[PDB]
């Protein structure tokens, strides 16, 4: 309780503030998904051609229900 | 009290590392493709792409001459409004209303980047047409700005009315008339001024936001307002930070206030609807009319024409 | 075509890289080997003296 | 120099770490694979 | 017996946290290392069409 | 040399190798059960 | 640059799968060495550690890696 | 109406079931094609003179 | 709402039956022939009949059977 205790605290800290550090970086990609997607389609009017492509959301956003859904208690 | 041993706080902490593990590779993954991709462009982006646009015989000073000069199918035509003015080419709409406009801004495909400096919104970007089907003239419209430099002066030779419209992702639209339409020059920072609004979008330009309110929508008003780009800023806000720009990196070039009511020069968004995360700075800066639409909704199509104006 | 010379690059990008990494693991191992080995000579020099007493 | 070598050398690694991935995912894939057998067998 | 894997399972726990935190850095380098790849893209990107 | 020593043993980094191999384990175990299920069923 | 970057990796699955059999062996050395100098303390401390050896395992993924070097 | 959201479920067994059956079959002759394959080989052979 | 979702089901489902149901045809022949195939080159030689009549019995129903869905 002094060597458990001193544990589920330090490795409690540990978690609860990354997942709020990788929350971040989820949105982070979230932001450079789409900047991209952007910036490429942009090419068409320079380029010979363009990547026919799309960004996959109701992804990014179902892995962020998740970590919202997750963050109840330590 | 020693119920004080929790053995669930280690039959659950694997669970935060399912989902957090997932998610990590997941996001290693999406690096993935995004990786390939800006790489398979970039090869792509060795050879540029190209068109044959064969000029019309028929000029003039702006597209109503032209079309009262017997042009009468929307294309491309080379015009000149001065004679000092070495000519220049634009696309001409003959068809919506009465034909005789003068294309300034259109967007319909995200083909074009806006976002651009202070010099290239003078000068303009953007192609002005394309080449279609089994022809030999330009004759349906790019992406473009035709200029700060260039629109002043075609706007300040007498009477200039102004067209406005947009299309939803849905395949809705609507139009935005301003009967009168100005902008000044580069020593008087191209400020715009329009009045004599009527359409289905709603007053934007003069009245704002349609869902702000007093004060609220007294600052998103573009009317007699500057123009700015990221990197030439002369919007409404004179708190002298840096931090309060309406124009920041990648963000479109446009007549701001503090900031907009709506916003064709915009980033264009897939789909529709954006949020918060979405955009790289969190602002609300896409192709925006808000009178009809909201603040995250980017435009399908917005094109932005013009035409003299004789008394009606 | 050029279809099956395609996904051969992409292919072959996967076992440079799966071979760079079983040389991994072996060299890893060739460095824990040897690692357990100074180990068991400390459980030598504790497996002399003959019991007590 | 000196050292400079031997260190950007041991950027090993995340070789591994894709190979971790490459691992998880055959994991994971697998697992999916499997609920789905387990409920379509009762069924 | 009980106190035995409970720090036991806790170093299987901490070289993961240590593990997960350790893509988290290595994404991170690779997310910078994209948008100096996308800032070049943007260079090869405003020229219009060749007429 | 101040720096560049500790920084070294830093990315003298196993968990990496041990967590692709936590994983491939993991893996192959579930091969072995999924054959069986398909097996399972078919049957 | 087909003949040439594949010749150039069967190339390595031998200077690579020889280092192989190499530390398959000397993994039964220790494995069998150490059973020998686990018991060699039988007679010098309190307990002596009950464990087994196990070697038709080791002479199992031992023909693995044998009769693939058949083929080339 | 009560039956009529459990019959969903007595009727929807019988939709997974049934794609049970077809994925079964379309697995089982993709395997059977194989197997075919390898009787193209065994019978190229002109009969031994 | 739930009744509705069935169909979506149970036609994507249905119109891969006939596309199976199809292979089933094109194999059962492709299988008459590669065996016949056969006569020529193996001592025996596998004697059979070809029951069509029963897959254009069973083609006669399933779309005697695709009614409409719900639209009207």
């Amino acid at each position: 309780i002094e060597v458990l205790k001193r544990k589920v605290i330090e490795k409690v800290q540990h978690i609860q503030l990354l997942q709020k550090n990788v929350r971040a970086q989820l949105v982070d990609m979230k932001r450079l998904e789409v900047d991209i997607d952007i910036k490429i389609r942009s090419c068409r009017g320079s380029c010979s051609r363009a990547l026919a492509r799309e960004v996959d959301l109701k992804d990014y956003e179902d892995q962020q229900k998740q970590l919202e859904q997750v963050i109840a208690k330590d | 009290h020693q119920l004080y041993i929790d053995e669930t706080v280690n039959s659950n902490i694997p669970t935060n590392l399912r989902v957090l593990r997932s998610i990590l590779e997941n996001l290693r993954s999406k690096i993935q493709k995004l990786e390939s991709d800006v790489s398979a462009q970039m090869e792509y982006c060795r050879t540029p792409c190209t068109v044959s646009c064969n000029i019309p015989v028929v000029s003039g000073k702006e597209c109503e001459e032209i079309i009262r000069k017997g042009g009468e199918t929307s294309e491309m035509y080379l015009i000149q409004p001065d004679s000092s003015v070495k000519p220049y080419r634009v696309y001409c709409d003959m068809n919506t209303e009465n034909g005789g406009w003068t294309v300034i801004q259109n967007r319909q495909d995200g083909s074009v980047d806006f976002g651009r400096k202070w010099d290239p919104y003078k000068q303009g970007f953007g192609n002005v047409a394309t080449n279609t089907d089994g022809k030999n003239y330009c004759g349906l419209p790019g992406e473009y700005w035709l200029g700060n430099d260039k629109i002043s002066q075609l706007t300040r030779m007498g009477p200039t009315e102004l067209l406005i419209e947009m299309e939803d992702w849905k395949g809705d639209k609507v139009k935005a008339h301003y009967g009168g339409f100005t902008v000044q020059n580069e020593a008087n920072k191209y400020q715009i001024s329009v009045n004599k609004y009527r359409g289905t979008a709603g007053n934007a330009l003069m009245d704002g936001a349609s869902q702000l309110m007093g004060e609220n929508r007294t600052m998103t008003i573009h009317n007699g307002m500057f123009f700015s780009t990221y990197d030439r800023d002369n919007d409404g806000w004179l708190t002298s930070d840096p931090r309060k720009q309406c124009s920041k990196e990648d963000g479109g070039g446009w007549w701001y206030n503090r900031c907009h009511a709506a916003n064709p020069n915009g980033r264009y968004y897939w789909g529709g609807q954006y949020t918060w995360d979405m955009a790289k700075h969190g602002t609300d800066d896409g192709v925006v009319w808000m009178n009809w639409k909201g603040s995250w909704y980017s435009m399908r199509k917005m094109s932005m024409k013009i035409r003299p104006f004789f008394p009606q | 075509m050029l279809e099956e010379i395609m996904k051969y690059e992409a292919s072959i990008l996967t076992h440079d890289s799966s071979i760079r990494y079983l040389q991994e693991i072996y060299n890893s191992n060739n460095q824990k080997i040897v690692n357990l080995k100074e180990k068991v000579a400390q459980l030598e020099a504790q497996c002399q003296e003959p019991c007590k007493d | 120099r000196l050292e400079k070598e031997l260190e950007e050398k041991k950027e090993a690694l995340e070789l591994a770490i894709d190979q971790a991935s490459r691992d998880y995912h055959r994991a994971t894939a697998l697992e999916k694979e499997l609920e789905e057998k387990k409920k379509a067998l009762e069924l």
